[PDB]
């Protein structure tokens, strides 16, 4: 009984980690709207240079 | 004199759990208005007014990491202090054993 | 859109618009929104 | 005895060591009718089947009357006699038939020996590998061979079949795979329903390539790292990679490619407003071919 | 109505169908939804259902919340056989339930699909076709009703 | 290039933390997956007894 419970236990964690704000899906994104604006703002940076 | 068939259980299944994304539309522009500075001034003007944005917008971020971190510290207390009872029941049985 | 007008006026590029309606998105808190409006005025000093 | 009843001998050998099934279970994978000959003082294969035990004092034989396999006809007792011998509800009964024979427009077929033994073919089809009638079509259709059917087929195409069907069978066993997962990675029909997640891949593409210039540089490449975002990959190459697969595969029903994707987000995409577009499927099922 | 939405574990979006649209639902027409607990159980069934969608649950809720969701699509969510499904559909509109079941909600109203897959899960339980369980449930023989 | 190096200090540290959640994930997924195994043990102990 205590192994099925620490079972639903690791499956409300995994749940809480997938349906959280500041999750994965979010970097991911961030980190490609960002990248997109580095090498834009790289090009006019050099273009300044 | 007929034994009988000695049927067992099944594993377990894997529970699963449902993740859904949430969307929303497109922001809108504001009406653009002419003002009385030549551009050099308002370019100046407004290049301070979005770095200071953009430091609203990385405080925000890591209010946002902050919260849920500490959202976790909270559920993993709560989870162990609901698992420590059936520990406490498996010592009382194993008394009774002895 | 001020900064931009006062672009549209010292030139004389009425049709030329620089901000896009794209900066806010209320999906992922408008996170990332102010870097974007950084690179729309790094493009329009630049052409200016 | 000759070199045609001497070829399969071996075979049943095999099929005896490899599934440690009885003679003539390996008989009929050898595509042989089942034996009316009752022998060795033991019931015949086709009265142990059917006949025993009896229902409702009712003998089963072939016979010319016509037995409809239709999950909904709710059939006579011969139907139930299936059931049983089968050891499978009606509906899987139908999908059994399917499976088998793709010439039979109606569920209705000739209760001869032939189609029984065609039946149960395919049945144990299901049973030595372990999986039941829903498995064993979504196999055959992520292999590619579940065009054939199995009532007009040449035994050494049988005994191909099986194989291939071991061989994979085996190795979603060693991959820890499930067949459904299989067949979602292999599928090529795509659901043209609108969702959260290609309607943030489409925002982001969209807010990301106006302003894009075609001769400046490739569109592919620009397209990439928004692609990379929305569908969560690790890197922006990847992205580009799955890209010219998918240019290459012309995925839906509406062929589309990149330069076709990002011509109708610039002219029929309005974001942030849930419409109905003509064109809106067909790019549901590019983005569900590319998240594939 | 926070202590509700915690306990229910319901998603975000769903959540806000329910809250503006109870018909969906299946809730009494023209009236504010209910946190009875007569609702809080169904409200719970709802979410273990989309939970146990997995990941089809993003596309099966997007093609529910519009009039789009068909027993096809349903049954490769669930990864159940289309015939199935439909003819299960069918016997809940030939037989009397109330609310009624009409192939324009069958897939529409929640209280529709939780029937259907009671009948499923009942079938699946006899490990018979739904047929199976019309033809039992036509053994009312201790009734002056019907014959 | 000041403002570009500003965006290079928050482009590597959106990289360092996409990257971490991405394990934090993994670990979850492969402890769920590490449960069922000590669930069939334990049914199995039971057997013993």
């Amino acid at each position: 009984t205590s192994l099925k419970t620490q079972q639903e236990q690791t499956q409300s964690q995994l749940a809480f980690l997938q349906r959280k704000f500041s999750n994965q899906a979010l970097y991911n994104w961030l980190r490609g709207r960002l990248a997109a604006i580095y090498f834009q703002f790289y090009d006019l940076a050099v273009a300044r240079c | 004199l007929y034994l009988p068939i000695y049927a067992t259980p099944a594993d377990p299944k894997a529970l699963l759990s449902a993740a859904v994304a949430t969307s929303q539309g497109g922001g809108w522009l504001p009406e653009s208005f002419m003002s009385l500075w030549r551009f050099p001034h308002m370019l100046e003007n407004a290049r301070g007014m979005v770095s200071q944005l953009t430091q609203f917008g990385s405080t925000l971020q890591n209010i946002i990491e902050r919260q849920d971190a500490e959202a976790l510290n909270a559920l993993l207390q709560n989870q162990a202090a609901e698992l420590i009872l059936t520990n406490l029941s498996i010592q009382d049985k194993t008394i009774e054993e002895l | 859109l001020m900064a931009e007008q006062a672009y549209r006026w010292e030139l004389n590029d009425d049709s030329a618009r620089f901000i896009k309606p794209g900066a806010w998105q209320g999906t992922y808190a408008g996170l990332l929104a102010g870097e974007t409006l950084m690179l729309s005025l790094a493009q329009m000093e630049d052409a200016h | 005895i000759n070199t045609d009843v001497l070829g399969k001998v071996f075979l049943t050998k095999y099929y005896m060591q490899r599934y440690a099934i009885h003679a003539e279970t390996a008989l009929i994978l050898c595509n042989a009718p089942i034996s009316q000959r009752s022998y060795d003082n033991q019931p015949s294969q086709f009265d142990r089947l059917f006949n025993t035990p009896l229902l409702n004092g009712q003998y089963f034989s072939t016979g010319d009357e016509e037995i409809d396999l239709n999950s909904g006809s709710t059939g006579d007792w011969r139907k139930t006699i299936l059931k049983r011998a089968f050891n499978i509800d009606d509906v899987s009964l139908f999908r059994l038939l399917w499976i088998t024979d793709h010439d039979n427009k109606d569920g209705k077929i000739k209760n001869n020996l032939k189609n029984l033994s065609n039946l149960y073919i395919g049945k144990l089809l299901a049973d030595i590998h372990q999986l039941t009638i829903d498995e064993l079509d979504l196999l055959l259709i992520a292999v590619g061979e579940g065009k054939t059917n199995l009532s007009a087929i040449s035994d050494k195409q049988l005994a191909t079949l099986i194989r291939k069907l071991n061989t994979i069978t085996s190795w979603l066993h060693t991959q820890k795979w499930s067949v459904f997962q299989l067949f979602i990675m292999t599928s090529t029909s795509y659901n043209k329903t609108l969702t959260p997640e290609i309607k943030n891949l489409l925002d982001t593409v969209y807010h990301g390539l106006q302003g894009f210039d075609k001769d400046k540089a490739d569109l592919l490449h620009v397209m990439a790292p928004y692609i990379a975002a929305t569908l969560q990959l690790s890197s922006e190459n990847v992205a580009h990679s799955v890209l010219l697969w998918a240019d290459k595969l012309q995925p839906g029903d509406g062929a589309m490619t990149a330069e076709k994707f990002w011509d109708w987000l610039n002219t029929k995409y309005t974001p942030g407003s849930s419409e109905a577009v003509e064109t809106q499927e067909h790019i549901v099922q590019y983005c569900q071919a590319l998240a594939q | 109505l926070e202590m509700v939405y915690h306990s229910t574990g319901i998603n975000e979006n769903a959540f806000r169908l329910f809250v503006t649209k109870p018909e969906m639902f299946g809730a009494a027409t023209g009236a504010a939804p209910a946190h009875d607990a007569l609702s809080l159980i169904m409200l719970t069934r709802f979410a273990d259902w989309v939970n146990a969608l997995g990941e089809k649950a993003s596309s099966v809720l997007a093609a529910f919340e519009a009039n789009s969701l068909t027993a096809e699509q349903l049954a490769d969510a669930m990864n159940l056989d289309a015939n199935l499904l439909l003819q299960a559909s069918i016997q809940a509109q030939n037989h009397q339930h109330l609310p009624p079941v009409t192939p324009e909600n069958a897939f529409s109203c929640w209280t529709s699909i939780n029937t259907i897959l009671q009948w499923v899960n009942v079938a699946q339980q006899l490990n018979v076709a739904p047929q199976g369980v019309s033809a039992l449930v036509g053994l009312d023989y201790i009734q002056s009703m019907k014959e």
